[PDB]
């Protein structure tokens, strides 16, 4: 883990969580798209 | 350039002396040694 300093690993974890949450939200908050065949696996 | 009063008899011998020293390594040796003799800064590594 030396090649990347501790701060970068921390912020990597933060951004992984942020991206996962944002993707979940974006894919599955609009009822219009997935209302039919209730529609996305995200 | 080494100076001298106009008309001084010492003008010629000093001229020939500097020619001789330039032919010898005295000038180059002195310049190379005095300059860079004790350069403190700088007399690369991989880091995260």
């Amino acid at each position: 883990l030396d090649p990347l300093a501790y701060e970068i690993w921390m912020c990597i974890v933060f951004a992984y969580i942020g991206v996962s949450v944002v993707l979940f939200l974006v894919s599955r908050f609009s009822p219009y798209e997935w209302h039919s065949e209730e529609s996305n696996e995200f | 350039g080494i100076a001298t009063p106009k008309g001084s008899s010492l003008g010629t011998p000093v001229n020939l002396a500097v020619l001789k020293l330039s032919e010898q390594g005295v000038l180059d040796k002195l310049k190379n040694k005095w300059w860079y003799d004790k350069g403190e800064c700088g007399a690369e590594k991989t880091s995260a």
